[PDB]
Order: structure tokens, then C-alpha cells, then sequence
RNA sequence: UAAUUGCGAUAACGAACGAGACCUUAACCUACUAAAUAGUGGUGCUAGCAUUUGCUGGUUAUCCACUUCUUAGAGGGACUAUCGGUUUCAAGCCGAUGGAAGUUUGAGGCAAUAACAGGUCUGUGAUGCCCUUAGACGUUCUGGGCCGCACGCGCGCUACACUGACGGAGCCAGCGAGUCUAACCUUGGCCGAGAGGUCUUGGUAAUCUUGUGAAACUCCGUCGUGCUGGGGAUAGAGCAUUGUAAUUAUUGCUCUUCAACGAGGAAUUCCUAGUAAGCGCAAGUCAUCAGCUUGCGUUGAUUACGUCCCUGCCCUUUGUACACACC
């Protein structure tokens, strides 16, 4: 990789790491596809970045909230519940950890593997909130492919984070299993047991 | 401050600022140059204050 | 089980009594020998793809 | 690395001082489970005890146990200054004591009692069954009991 | 939003009626113009008639 | 003898990372302590990203001095990497040719995150009425 | 070639000084020890009882070091921390003084520190030298 | 003498208002409007304005 | 409840059952054994004598290891 | 349109207050004027690592140069610019591109006409009337009271823990303040587990406290779901500080007692970007006491970019037997 050599030192894992392949964190952002479409154009894994935490600003425009990548959208979306406010930092390091887990459970891309989830998770059509004539009815309405995207890392984040509330796991963990019960449906998830719920009352009144 | 006087209706506050400004100047000169420096430049509202030197 | 694909055209307007839904004209992608009128929830775009579950259905403006 | 067995040297549940203290919880954290040691008391008492605290209390051999017993009763005699001590310069002898089990509950209702034969304000408030650090009772205290 | 108000644009038809030749398209020349035969007491407004009489001016050409 | 030496600054919040940048070996510190050892930790790779999307050896010839005031442990860490990353673009305006210059600007900004246009957010005041900037005290009515 | 403890990594550098203090005996722990809580803010004392005043030590040095001077109280402020006053909000509590303190004058019997101008603690050509040292070794512990 | 600056100017504004009030409480009838006070080196210098001047 | 001391027999599970795992963490332990965690942590340092397991990421708050080589 | 803000329609035409302009404040300036109370490069002087020049420091001024970061004077800067989609192709809105900045650039100050039996006589040596005026409703002094506790209601602080606690270690702000005929903001040396003490010190202040070395945080370690080391109420004991005086515990510290609290019923508050939330810090009060308020900065996100379904206000229409105006 031709290990270049200045004043001070730089590692050698480092300078090969990076300057040839702008991997994640060491991951590969190459060769991961998104395996839906119409979801595409919102999974943002076409430009890489090292870390998961960018001095963003997806809060002026409407929708720019796309161009952030769904990597640091999960991750974005874990540091909630009071307590938990503002701790990006952990969040990134709970994300690490969330990712090499589960490149050690079920090989693959973990970012794939977190591309994998979001997308089997988002309800393909909602029930809205209709006057419906007194005891108001539901209309189905099916639901934007940027909105499939979010509340499905709603959903993801909030089952994680449930999980391993009075349980022994980490975030971590509970992070990377609540995913691999996603980026394969197992329907063990909780954000599965909610999508196959949000369908199935859409499916019913219309 | 408070805008009201006693503690009726919305409290609402007001804030009240000052601006004083300093600066200085640093010159050399003998006997003349010195009482004339002080008092042929002088206006209301500027407060001066000359100094000899050392501690 | 099938599966609608559907491509935006043009925005109509935003229906609910609460402005819950917006509507657009969608082309069926995988069919572009038709258009079609819907109601979404989210936020919609022009040129992204819908995912239709009923493939006739079709209805207007909503409370 | 404490990965050590321990056939039947490992015996959950002893008694000390007229207490139940469990044995397969943490030295320092097992012996706070009798009133009127806790968590700094027992920190230390340990310390001046050569107990190796990494470990819990069903280990610690009767030697372990009498030579920490011995020293919480007189812990002014192990390097372990006054004021880590419950009841410094009394008001009946003027000594220093750290009453323990049983003991607590005693001159707890004694040094009420004090106060209370001698009819004070703060005895007062005690009979009574009130507040004796004089706060608020008009809003809060309520439910009572 | 931006809806600039009647004393810039009463700005506007005045410039334009007294001075076509001298106004142009671009914005940063005709503020040049605008400290020589107006007295525009604050810089934004300055900056603010300007850029209307100049958003005409890529309308009325 | 006094070097050739260029200084730019980056800021962030209340963090302002002040920059030297000479003609040198290769060395690259911040606050008297290598760029290898910033340890807020999980952004290190931040810090280097200026290194990484530009050549490793376009550093071989500069020694970067760097020290931060202010802000906080985070605010600190996109203020240094803006100030490093445009002390390079400043050296070679004045001590190099330009295109290759360009060519640093093409692939900083093709990535930017602050990088080299410094994020102008602010904090907000708070109002009376309020513990917050718009979050406002609890109302009771009756 | 020429290292300085600024050359290394902190929690490996204060990790290390400490051991080299422990295994040279001669620093002078006070007679407590094992009975303070390091700061009136903490709550339970140090777990290492056996080290901790090692690590507080070799982290002053450091700290001392990377500086021009500072005094007992910098540093009580320094190695203060958070309080919780029960149903009360949290709020910053200096650190105890006479562990910095005994600290920062039994590191002067050893010559890592020294009394200095301007007030407060300086360190020491023989301190310079010994942290600059045991920082080499830290840093080529690669085999 | 040898007071902060931060409370000279301070407190000179408190000796404007008093002045003021009293002049303004005095010189009733004379119809004053408002004093100025040139500090100079060596003597200080009120300077008052009335409709009236020759009653002051 | 759980177990905080070894039982030599419970010893005998450690060894002829954690290579048959991909992932060991604090709680992976806790659950198809039942330690205590605490001689987890002194458990996952013990399997790393020589190479019962191998990291690839050692942090304060997360252990994950694998299998053996 | 945020706007009676506009384009136009036009028996109106042309105008004034308001809104807007304005002012502050936060952002941009390698362009000017400067800088021992702000910095930086050189270099004397000197320590340590290497010794291969180098890396890191010390030295209030050794001497020289300078204004990148600092402070504030002077000015520039943006006008929603340029292109495009639009619509009466009118104001305008939407999108891309550039730009420090494109939500009235963000946030504030100011703010018309008219109205209230809204509050304040307990801010005023502001004021009418009444009352009272030496057994005083004046006043000062001693003590006590405002906090008294079956309870109903509002604001809050701390929490229920593992996205944690505890211990170590790392360590980063801004808004602020601070002693004359006086005792303030206080480094530091020593003493003290502590709270605190004693000896000196700097500062009327960009100079000294103070880099306010803040907390949240990062990290390594312990604990391991156990009303547990989560929680810290109630209570006993002792040491201290404030003050003439602490009892009805002023506050501070150490040990000990280890309470309800396992996510909170019908309800209901606040919020759209450095925002919400979490975090502390100064300031007001202050002899002493913050769980309060005024501000500040650290960490910093989910969701809207919409609607009139609810509650409000606004226009317009219509009804009116209301005008002391659906009290
Ligand atoms: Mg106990
Ligand atoms: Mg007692
Ligand atoms: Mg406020
Ligand atoms: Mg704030
Ligand atoms: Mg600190
Ligand atoms: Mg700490
Ligand atoms: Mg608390
Ligand atoms: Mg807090
Ligand atoms: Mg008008
Ligand atoms: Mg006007
Ligand atoms: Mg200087
Ligand atoms: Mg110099
Ligand atoms: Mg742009
Ligand atoms: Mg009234
Ligand atoms: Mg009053
Ligand atoms: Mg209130
Ligand atoms: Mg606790
Ligand atoms: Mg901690
Ligand atoms: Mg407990
Ligand atoms: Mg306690
Ligand atoms: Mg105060
Ligand atoms: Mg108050
Ligand atoms: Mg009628």
C-alpha cells in the first residue's frame, strides 16, 4: 500500500486501512446492495464514512434526512429515553458493538446486515386515524418508502431497547440480536411482530 | 429585573445593560508635552487617568 | 402473494380532516401503461416507489 | 485469576453477631445485613481483618470470621479513627462506642427515651410521632405511616 | 416568507422611471448607482430596493 | 532563519484549533502530544480523515503544530480536523501551484463535514418564561 | 529516538509509572490509606486499596509535568468530582487536601517534584528525566 | 478614592439622577430641564439649564 | 438463583462446552451455564490462558469473542 | 404574506400610525488601524528525551519581527444572489448551484388606535378621602410568629437502575463577578478523613482568583437483576462553619437507621435545529441557607415541513328584541 513514513509515526494498520479502501469502521461499504427497491434513494450506503457521527444538519430542508446514512441514522435513533439524551458518543460505541457481534454471528456484512433489517421491517401500507363517523373507523393507506425507512428504526431501536432494559444483555447485544431477527425476519423480532401487525390491520378495513 | 411592580399577572423580564469601554495609550514626552497631553484633550463622559511609571 | 411496485408522477393535495394523508399519481412501474390515484401516510416525494398491496382499490379524498 | 473450586470449604449460610448474613454474597457487602454495619464500616473492618476482599463470605475460615468479629466490637483498636464510629463521646460515660445488632435498636430507643424522660421539645416530637428536624409537615408527610 | 414591502418597491418604479440607461442586470453595480443619486439611510434597504429594482429589470428586458 | 510556515484556524461552537503548518519532516501534533494519541477515542479516525482523502505523503513535507481552547471534548475534535485540513489547502496556496490545490479542495469537499466551511450554528438563547431556548415553563391554568 | 511521556498514551503511561512505584518501594503512603475516600464527593473509598495512591501519584507527576506549576488546590479541584446530595440536585466538590498534599511532599523526598516560584509544585530535572524514561519502555513495549 | 471602574460609572450614574431630582425638585418655578457634568482635573463642573436663568 | 464459586464439576461444563459457542460475552455465560458474571469476567480472562477463545474486541463495557483456531 | 405584507381587481385618488424600516445580539473578513493587561514565530538564557539536525519544556518582558488565532474601532458582506420548476407566467412559493450566512439570516429590544372598575395605597418624602395619633394603628426593645398539620390542589427535586451504580484514570467551556477610608473575589505554603483551620499572596481587575482543570462525558475495573452495591427519605451520635443568638435540627462533614419507589389511573404540560432533552457553571437573593429565577455554555438527537378534526383568535357573511352589550 506503499506504508509512507513521516515525522510521526501514523500505525500500519492504520495507513493501509484507509488510504486504499475507505472502509467503516473497518467495514466494507463496497458490495452491500439493498436488497428492496423503492427503498432505495433512502438506504444511504453508496458514500462511505469511518464513524458514525457527523456534525450533520438533516433538520433544515425537508428531505435531506436521506442523505445521512442509515448507519448513523440507527445509530442516531438508539440515544433516546431521558437518560439517554445527547450520549452519541456511547451510541457509536454500542454500534460498533453492535455490528461485530453480529459479523461473528452469521458472517455476512454487518452493514448489510443492518441494510437487511431496516428494510423488512417497514409497514408496506398503516392504518390511518379517519373520523370514520363517530366510533371512527380505519383506513388503510399505504405508507412512504421514507417512512418505511423511519419508523422502522423506531421500531428496531425501541425493541432493543425494551430487551435489555431489566435484562442482563448490553445494547449491544440486544442491538445485534433485535437485527438478525430483522435481516432475516425470524418473526422472533419485535419490530416483526410489530410490522406483521400494522399490515395485517391495513389488510382489514379498506 | 422584574417589569412589575408587586408580583401581578404574566412575569415578564426585562434586562438592563451598561457599556463601559476602556482602552490606553502609551506615550513619551518631557514637561510641556505632559500637562498638555492631560487637559487639551478632554470631553464630558470621558474619564482620564495618567500615569507616571515603574510599580 | 403478489406485490405492487409504483413510481410517482404528480402530487394532488393532502386529505384527512387532520392533513393525514397525501395523495399522488403513481406509475406502475413494472406496467407503464397505467397511472394510478392513492393515499399515503408518510411523507411523500416525487419519482419514489409506493408498495401497493390491492392493486385496484383506487379512492379519493378522506376525513 | 480466581478461578479456584473450593470443595467443602464453600458453607452458605453462617450467623455472626445475631445476624443471618448470607455467604455467597461479596465480604464488604455480605456483613451489612446486620444493623449497624454498612458499607464503609464493613469496607474496612475487612481491611484491618487481612481478609482478601475479592472474595465472598462463604469462604473466610472461622479464623477469618472471629478475627473480624473481634475487631468490629473494638474497632478503635485496629488504626480505625473515632469518627468512623456510630456513637463517638456518649452523654452516660463519654467514651467512644460503635454499637452494633442488637445494640442499635437499644440505644436508639434509650437515647429517645432520654430526651424523652426529660420532657424536650425534640423528645416531644417523638412521642408524638412527628417530624423532630423542624420541617414542613403542613404539605408533605402525608399518607402517613 | 420574503414579501419585500411598498417603500422598497415604491423604490423600484422610481429608479427604473428615473434612470433606465444608467440600471443593469446585475446587483452589485446598480448599488454602486444607488449611493450617488439616493440617500438610502441604512444599508439594507439599500441592498433590499436594489435587489428589487434589479429583479424587474430581468423582467422588464 | 525563521522557516516557511502557513496558519489557518479551524472553529467549531466555542472550540477555535489554531494551526501551524511549515516546511518539515512529517510530524502532525496537537496540544504538545502526536495526532495518533487524541483520545476522545471513538472519533479518532475523525482527526485523520484529513490525512486519508488526500495522500498520506502530501505530509511528508510539513510539520502541523496544532492546539484547541474551548468548546468541549467534541467541539475540540471537528476544530482540529478543520484546522489541519486547511492549513494543507494554505500551504499550497502560497507555497506550492495551484491545481494540485484544487485537487485537495476537489476530494475534502467531495466528502466535506464542516471540513473546510466552518458549521455556523450557535446556541440559542434562553427566554424568560423558560428553562429552555423554546422550551417554555409548565402552564396550569386552573 | 527521544521520547516524551507526552509521547504516550495516558492511561497506559499512569497504568505503568504507578507499578514502577510500587516496585520501588520508596514513596511514603501516609498512615490512612486505607480509610479515605480520595474527596468529600465520592461515597465509597478506592477498590485497589494497595495502588490507588500509586496511580493518584504517577498521574500528578504526569500532570505536574505537562505543565509550568500547580498547587494542592488545582488539584483537589482536579480530582473532585460529583457529589450526590441525596433528594438534591449534583454539583462539583473540591477533593480531599491532605492526600494531594502528602502526594505532592513525599513526591519531593523522591525528586520527582519540587517547591517552585509562582506558588505550587515543579517538576523536577530528576523528575523530567525519571518520567521520560519510564516512558520510553512503555512505548517500546513491542517485545 | 480608588474605587472599581465597573462601580465608578456606576455609581457616578447613581450622583446624575440624584443631582438631577434635586435640581429638578429645587428649581421649581425656574424651569429647568436637565443638568450635564464635565468631571475636569482639578475643579468639577454642573452645568444647569432654565427658562429662568437669573433665578438660579 | 445463579453460582458464584466454582463446583470443579461446574468447571468440567466451561471447558467441554465454550469452543462449542461463536460468541462468548458477559451474559452469553449467564445463560446456558449460570454464572454468577462476576466469575464470568475472571472466566472470559481464564479462557484466554492460551487461546481457549481469541478476541477481536476488547472493551469495559462489551466482550465479544469466537471460537477456538 | 409571518403582516392592511403584497399583486392586482377597482369610485376612488393620494396619504399618516402600526407592521416594515430601525436597534441589539450571534454568525463571515490571511483587507485597514493597533497590541507587555491578547497571542504567535525566531532567538538569547536553561531542563529533559535523542544524540543525526530533532521532540518536548522552562525563563514576565534577553533581544527582534509580526497580527493567523484574541479583543474592538473603521468598513466591506446578502439582495432570499445565479439557474431552473412554477403561478394572472403578477406578487410570490418550491428545487438545484454557489455563499459564513438564504426559516422576518437565527434570537431578542421597540411597538399604533381603543379597552379593563385586571394588579399594585405593602416601592416611593407619589396622592385624595377615611381612620388613628402619647392605654398610639407612631415607634423602638425583649420573646414568640410567619415553617404551626387528620387533609384537598399547583410548581418542582430525586428516582425506580446494566444506554446503570460505584472506584480509579482521562479532562473540555461560556455567560459572569470581586476590598476605602475597608475586610471583598482569594491562589498558595502548612494543618485537617472531612467539613474546615492557620500563614502568607494576587487583584479597584483582558494583568490576580481563573485555562474559573464544571458536570454530563471518555476509559480501564468492580458489582451482576437480587426492592441488590438501584433509591436516599426518616432517625441517633459526633466534628465544624455563619452569626449577638441555631432549640422549632441555618448550612457544611463522617458513621450509623436503608423508608416509599418494579414505569405510574382518568387526565395533562412543553416543544421543529445546535432545537427538544440530559449537563453543570456564574448571576440575582445572600452574615448564613437553592431543590427557585435571570443567563451561559458542554453533549445533542426522533418527528412536521402539514392541517382545521379538538381548543382558541382573525376576517367576512347572516341573525339580533343585546348597547350596563349572553356575567
Ligand atoms: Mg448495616
Ligand atoms: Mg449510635
Ligand atoms: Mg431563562
Ligand atoms: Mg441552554
Ligand atoms: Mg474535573
Ligand atoms: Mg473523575
Ligand atoms: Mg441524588
Ligand atoms: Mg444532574
Ligand atoms: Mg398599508
Ligand atoms: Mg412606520
Ligand atoms: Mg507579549
Ligand atoms: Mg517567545
Ligand atoms: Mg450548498
Ligand atoms: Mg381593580
Ligand atoms: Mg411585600
Ligand atoms: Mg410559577
Ligand atoms: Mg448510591
Ligand atoms: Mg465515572
Ligand atoms: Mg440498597
Ligand atoms: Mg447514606
Ligand atoms: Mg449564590
Ligand atoms: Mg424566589
Ligand atoms: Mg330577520
Amino acid at each position: 500500500f506503499t506504508p509512507v513514513v513521516l515525522a510521526t509515526p501514523i500505525p500500519e494498520e492504520v495507513q493501509q486501512a484507509q488510504t486504499e479502501i475507505k472502509l467503516f469502521n473497518k467495514w466494507s461499504f463496497e458490495e452491500v446492495e439493498v436488497k428492496d427497491a423503492s427503498l432505495v434513494d433512502y438506504v444511504q450506503v453508496r458514500q462511505p464514512i469511518f464513524v458514525a457521527h457527523t456534525a450533520g444538519r438533516y433538520a433544515n430542508k425537508r428531505f435531506r434526512k436521506a442523505q445521512c446514512p442509515i448507519i448513523e441514522r440507527l445509530t442516531n435513533s438508539l440515544m433516546m429515553n431521558g437518560r439517554n439524551n445527547g450520549k452519541k458518543l456511547k451510541a457509536v460505541r454500542i454500534i460498533k458493538h453492535t455490528l461485530d457481534i453480529i459479523n461473528v454471528l452469521t458472517d455476512q456484512n454487518p452493514i448489510q446486515v443492518v441494510v437487511d433489517a431496516i428494510t423488512n421491517t417497514g409497514p408496506r401500507e398503516d392504518t390511518t386515524r379517519v373520523g370514520g363517523g363517530g366510533a371512527a373507523r380505519r383506513q388503510a393507506v399505504d405508507v412512504s418508502p421514507l417512512r418505511r425507512v423511519n419508523q422502522a428504526i423506531a421500531l428496531l431501536t425501541i425493541g432493543a431497547r425494551e430487551a435489555a432494559f431489566r435484562n442482563i444483555k448490553t445494547i449491544a447485544e440486544t442491538l445485534a440480536e433485535e437485527l438478525i431477527n430483522a435481516a432475516k425476519g425470524s418473526s422472533t423480532s419485535y419490530a416483526i411482530k410489530k410490522k406483521d401487525e400494522l399490515e395485517r390491520v391495513a389488510k382489514s378495513n379498506r | 429585573t422584574r417589569k412589575t411592580p408587586n408580583g401581578e399577572g404574566s412575569k415578564t423580564w426585562e434586562t438592563y445593560e451598561m457599556r463601559i469601554h476602556k482602552r490606553y495609550i502609551d506615550l513619551e514626552a518631557p514637561v510641556q508635552i505632559v500637562k498638555r497631553i492631560t487637559q487639551i484633550t478632554i470631553e464630558p463622559g470621558v474619564d482620564v487617568e495618567v500615569v507616571v511609571a515603574s510599580n | 402473494t403478489p406485490v405492487t411496485l409504483a413510481k410517482v408522477i404528480k402530487v394532488l393535495g393532502r386529505t384527512g380532516s387532520r392533513g393525514g394523508v397525501t395523495q399522488v399519481r403513481v406509475e406502475f412501474l413494472e406496467d407503464t401503461s397505467r397511472t394510478i390515484v392513492r393515499n399515503v401516510k408518510g411523507p411523500v416525494r416525487e419519482n419514489d416507489i409506493l408498495v401497493l398491496m390491492e392493486s385496484e382499490r383506487e379512492a379519493r379524498r378522506l376525513r | 485469576s480466581l478461578v479456584v473450586q473450593e470443595q467443602g470449604s464453600f458453607q452458605h449460610i453462617l450467623r455472626l453477631l445475631n445476624t443471618n448474613v448470607d455467604g455467597n454474597i461479596k465480604i464488604v457487602y455480605a456483613l451489612t445485613t446486620i444493623k449497624g454495619v454498612g458499607r464503609r464500616y464493613s469496607n474496612l473492618v475487612c481491611k484491618k481483618a487481612d481478609v482478601d476482599l475479592h472474595k465472598r463470605a462463604g469462604e473466610l475460615t472461622q479464623e477469618e470470621l472471629e478475627r473480624i468479629v473481634q475487631i468490629m466490637q473494638n474497632p478503635t483498636h485496629y488504626k480505625i479513627p473515632a469518627w468512623f464510629l456510630n456513637r463517638q463521646n456518649d452523654i452516660t460515660d463519654g467514651k467512644d462506642y460503635h454499637t452494633l445488632a442488637n445494640n442499635v435498636e437499644s440505644k436508639l430507643r434509650d437515647d429517645l427515651e432520654r430526651l424523652k424522660k426529660i420532657r424536650a421539645h425534640r423528645g416531644i416530637r417523638h412521642f408524638w410521632g412527628l417530624r423532630v428536624r423542624g420541617q414542613h409537615t403542613k404539605t408533605t408527610g402525608r399518607r402517613r405511616a | 416568507g420574503r414579501v419585500r414591502t411598498k417603500t422598497v418597491k415604491r423604490a423600484s418604479k422610481a429608479l427604473i422611471e428615473r434612470y433606465y440607461p444608467k440600471l443593469t442586470l446585475d446587483f452589485q453595480t446598480n448599488k454602486r448607482l444607488c449611493d450617488e443619486i439616493a440617500t438610502i439611510q441604512s444599508k439594507r434597504l439599500r441592498n433590499k430596493i436594489a435587489g428589487y429594482t434589479t429583479h424587474l429589470m430581468k423582467r422588464i428586458q | 532563519s525563521a522557516v516557511p510556515s502557513v496558519q489557518t484556524f479551524g472553529k467549531k461552537k466555542s472550540a477555535t484549533a489554531v494551526a501551524h503548518v511549515k516546511a518539515g519532516k512529517g510530524l502532525i501534533k496537537v496540544n504538545g502530544s502526536p495526532i495518533t494519541l487524541v483520545e476522545p477515542e471513538i472519533l479518532r479516525f475523525k482527526v485523520y480523515e484529513p490525512l486519508l482523502l488526500v495522500g498520506l505523503d502530501k505530509f511528508s513535507n510539513i510539520d502541523i503544530r496544532v492546539r484547541v481552547t474551548g468548546g468541549g471534548h467534541v467541539s475540540q475534535v471537528y476544530a482540529i480536523r478543520q484546522a489541519i485540513a486547511k492549513g494543507l489547502v494554505a500551504y499550497h496556496q502560497k507555497y506550492v501551484d495551484e491545481q494540485s490545490k484544487n485537487e485537495l479542495k476537489k476530494a475534502f469537499t467531495s466528502y466535506d463535514r464542516t471540513l473546510l466551511i466552518a458549521d455556523s450554528r450557535r446556541p440559542e438563547p434562553k427566554k424568560f418564561g423558560g428553562k429552555g431556548a423554546r422550551s417554555r415553563f409548565q402552564k396550569s391554568y386552573r | 529516538p527521544g521520547v516524551s511521556v507526552r509521547d504516550v498514551a495516558a492511561q497506559d503511561f499512569i497504568n505503568a509509572y504507578a507499578s514502577f512505584l510500587q516496585r520501588q518501594g520508596k514513596l511514603e503512603v501516609p498512615g490512612y490509606v486505607d480509610i479515605v475516600k480520595t474527596s468529600s464527593g465520592n461515597e465509597m473509598p478506592p477498590q485497589d486499596a494497595e495502588g490507588w495512591f500509586y496511580k493518584r501519584a504517577a498521574s500528578v507527576a504526569r500532570h505536574i509535568y505537562m505543565r509550568k506549576q500547580v498547587g494542592v488546590g488545582k488539584l483537589n479541584k482536579l480530582y473532585g468530582g460529583a457529589k450526590s446530595r441525596g433528594v438534591r440536585p449534583y454539583k462539583h466538590i473540591d477533593a480531599s487536601g491532605s492526600i494531594n498534599r502528602k502526594v505532592l511532599q513525599a513526591l519531593e523526598k523522591i525528586g520527582i517534584v519540587e517547591i517552585s516560584p509562582k506558588g505550587g509544585r515543579r517538576i523536577s530535572e530528576n523528575g523530567q528525566r525519571d518520567l521520560d524514561r519510564i516512558a520510553a519502555q512503555t512505548l517500546e513495549e513491542d517485545e | 478614592a480608588l474605587i472599581s471602574k465597573k462601580r465608578k460609572l456606576v455609581a457616578d450614574g447613581v450622583f446624575y439622577a440624584e443631582l438631577n431630582e434635586f435640581f429638578t425638585r429645587e428649581l421649581a418655578e425656574e424651569g429647568y430641564s436637565g443638568v450635564e457634568v464635565r468631571v475636569t482635573p482639578t475643579k468639577t463642573e454642573v452645568i444647569i439649564r432654565a427658562t429662568r436663568t437669573q433665578d438660579v | 438463583q445463579h453460582a458464584v464459586i466454582l463446583d470443579q464439576e461446574k468447571y468440567d461444563r466451561i471447558l467441554k462446552e465454550v469452543p462449542t459457542y461463536r460468541y462468548v460475552s458477559v451474559s452469553v455465560l449467564v445463560d446456558r451455564l449460570k454464572i454468577g458474571g462476576s466469575l464470568a469476567r475472571i472466566a472470559l480472562r481464564h479462557l484466554e490462558k492460551e487461546g481457549i477463545i481469541k478476541p477481536i474486541s476488547k472493551h469495559s463495557k462489551q466482550a465479544i469473542y469466537t471460537r477456538a483456531t
